DNA sequence: ATCGAGAATCCCGGTGCCGAGGCCGCTCAATTGGTCGTAGACAGCTCTAGCACCGCTTAAACGCACGTACGCGCTGTCCCCCGCGTTTTAACCGCCAAGGGGATTACTCCCTAGTCTCCAGGCACGTGTCAGATATATACATCCGAT
DNA sequence: ATCGGATGTATATATCTGACACGTGCCTGGAGACTAGGGAGTAATCCCCTTGGCGGTTAAAACGCGGGGGACAGCGCGTACGTGCGTTTAAGCGGTGCTAGAGCTGTCTACGACCAATTGAGCGGCCTCGGCACCGGGATTCTCGAT
């Protein structure tokens, strides 16, 4: 009977265990953390592997390559906020051409 | 040898439950494990640091739960907070 | 015989260095430039092949990340040519 | 020598990446001028992770830590 | 309410201490609608340090634990 | 009678504002601001009194942080007056 | 017989060794570590107020409020980068009118 | 009752060696108090990252100056180096 | 500037090759079950100190006339950079070694952790009087409109 | 340009008064020993993989030229905004008042650390088959001189 599968989730609940506890955030961790945690790991793998798929889907791929990443992050609010620093191994970039540049 | 440590298998199982007729690349796999090690090395070394400002030595999940309504800006911590709060309440009934 | 316009071959790559993926500038003349700033803090190193298409991501993801914030400030001069002018207002905004 | 590597049409090709419509004779120096301030701010502190774990051979995870440290990280090669 | 109590004068002796030299009238509104985005990025990240602690009462502490958080650090009131 | 010409009082309101140290905005109707918004995200606050004089101290820091950055957005398009173009542009360069 | 006299610091050792132990940055500190950060605390403390007293006195004060510190920081190239970001309460502002404002 | 942590006592101890016969202000007393808590709390920051990417546990002396060559930027870590290494030879000879 | 001309571009459909999917086998790390200390939950009681409120007051927001100076619009002016060709240079792909240095295991002993026990450094609570901001007349610095 | 009456700002002068610096006293946090173990240094070794060199092959940089559309400077002018006086406003400040909540202590108990054995979930290596890249000819998309 392992730990996740008591709560349902599909990130290891034991390998984060350790990470809270040999990389000296604090000294005692909870027991509901390490599971409170894997949750919001999941939550926002799921939020970017949903939106990954509607970019794989709308450009007739069937792998999801390092480019529709790019368009699955910095095409939402919510999400591109989160990622306003970061940049993306091979991304590419947005088709974006400005307003005045037009003929 | 090089045992590993890595988030491949477990990221490849939630693919598999939002698109079940799909697949992942390689560089994929090599990026989303970065990506979850970003939030979770954000995370944790916020609550690490919220933990400090109150002079207590514990990460409960109260200290996660504050330290998701400041790193997620809006509309993710409006879910998350009540994602992670069944999930939570799924544990300890068991 | 037959030309395009001045402004016509411009919007058509535009729209095709927008959706490749791939390096933009070479591989063995920026191999060599690495090497040449890196003779310097420390002599005699020896780069990983993996290190060295990292820092031409990054690099790339730098000048793209600062001309699309130069040409804002050459179409707030009424004017669709950017110009040292342009480039020398992005850093001085943004942290130099 | 290498500064003149990156050459001209390289570094217009980029800029066309930016949506720019007509670059001026000048910022092809300019640029060059920019680009290696920026390298002499990551090599710099890329020897300094290498040179501490007594390595003489630059990994590519010493790259990501250092572009790590000033907001400009990176993906896709561990972390 | 309070928005137009930073009146135009008081956003004009700001602006003064920029060193500009002739305001124009619309940005007497739009520096209200820029300074309150910036007050709701702040406020909202200094009442959850507050309501973490179990406290009724936003300290001085709190705010610049909020400040800090999205690189504005403030010196002179604890750290 | 006597009246000075636009383009002096400017110029010595710059140079008294940029050496004095003290409050620009007032107190009691930033105050009067703060409570306002602070009465959505939790309802029934009480602030204590050296933490409306740190707000006041950085967005004032912010301000004064952001016409000096954008005057170099007014400038640079040939005139010498601020307007919500610049503003605008000061904002889509550094993140928004 | 104290522990920073032995190295002749200002700055105490004994309270940075405790810092490094409680706040959990590693488990283990060196030594010679709350000695080594000693020192380089103060030779940026010590750097920063021998400008400030140059700002106060080319301005002819005795004490250093808090306007003699940000002359002191914001007008050294070499220290300006490490507080680029950083505010200061009360702090004003340099004399900086721009050229082109002139009449 | 409140008992205190501050380095007021030792900043003011450091102004009596480059300016013997001024003074110091209040409110500068709690500047350079959150001045010197920000070089701690951004330097002892870094060694613990930069011990955590070698898998070691100790800070030594070793990784304190390697985190002080990517803090300072240019003719502070030119000499802020070679002060602590003063600082620790005359330490164990004692 | 509408129709035509043509260069380029969006899908058709076959080819094929090599990297993702997938069990298989080994093995270090998680899960199970007691024990221990102990941090945090809870309560209680002092007491700072933040919110309401007055009331006299005086700097400051607010409104309105107004002349001038810059905003934005136009027009010609002219070259600097786009574009298409023809050429030269060299990046890239593949080949093919020789060894530097990364990675790991293998024994060990110095270094910090932890417990112990007294002190002395640092802080709290007084307080004396010193720099500073005060005012006030006066003088030095800079314009603005007539000459 | 140069002179003139403001107009302001800067230089020097008594007088407080509320604010840093220093004496006076404690008490809890560092210091000095003493020990045990466990990390990190040090020694030493297979092989991965970088460095380097070369031939061939061609995609791409380089240089050169015609012209055309924009950057740049100027005339102009229409409205937008500053300067100033006077006119309502409400910031501020001292001052007394009310109790709400920060701030701190003891009093028990539940909570994670720690160890220790036990076994699967996780990964390393391993072929292998569907998905992606082409590779040529259809079909369109779309700018550009003209009757």
């Amino acid at each position: 009977k392992s730990r996740s599968n008591r709560a349902g989730l599909q990130f290891p609940v034991g390998r984060i265990h350790r990470l809270l506890r040999k990389g000296n955030y604090a000294e005692r961790v909870g027991a509901g953390a390490p599971v409170y945690l894997a949750a919001v790991m999941e939550y926002l793998a799921a939020e970017v592997l949903e939106l990954a798929g509607n970019a794989a889907r709308d450009n007739k791929k069937t792998r999801i390559i390092p480019r529709h990443l790019q368009l699955a992050i910095r095409n939402d609010e919510e999400l591109n906020k989160l990622l306003s620093g970061v940049t993306i191994a091979q991304g590419g970039v947005l088709p974006n051409i400005q307003a005045v540049l037009l003929p | 040898r090089k045992r590993k440590e890595s988030y491949a298998i477990y990221i490849y199982k939630v693919l598999k439950q939002v698109h079940p007729d799909t697949g992942i690349s390689s560089k994929a796999m090599s990026i989303m494990n970065s990506f979850v090690n970003d939030i979770f090395e954000r995370i944790a070394a916020e609550a690490s640091r919220l933990a400090h400002y109150n002079k207590r030595s514990t990460i409960t999940s109260r200290e996660i739960q504050t330290a998701v309504r400041l790193l997620l800006p809006g509309e993710l911590a409006k879910h998350a907070v009540s994602e992670g709060t069944k999930a939570v309440t799924k544990y300890t009934s068991s | 015989p037959h030309r395009y316009r001045p402004g016509t071959v411009a919007l058509r790559e535009i729209r095709r260095y927008q959706k490749s993926t791939e390096l933009l500038i070479r591989k063995l003349p920026f191999q060599r430039l690495v090497r040449e700033i890196a003779q310097d803090f420390k002599t005699d190193l020896r780069f990983q092949s993996s290190a060295v298409m990292a820092l031409q991501e990054a690099s790339e993801a730098y000048l793209v990340g600062l001309f699309e914030d130069t040409n804002l400030c050459a179409i707030h001069a009424k004017r669709v040519t950017i110009m040292p002018k342009d480039i020398q207002l992005a850093r001085r905004i943004r942290g130099e | 020598d290498n500064i003149q590597g990156i050459t001209k049409p390289a570094i217009r090709r980029l800029a066309r990446r930016g949506g720019v419509k007509r670059i001026s004779g000048l910022i092809y120096e300019e640029t060059r001028g920019v680009l290696k301030v920026f390298l002499e701010n990551v090599i710099r502190d890329a020897v300094t992770y290498t040179e501490h774990a007594k390595r003489k051979t630059v990994t590519a995870m010493d790259v990501v830590y250092a572009l790590k440290r000033q907001g400009r990280t990176l993906y896709g090669f561990g972390g």
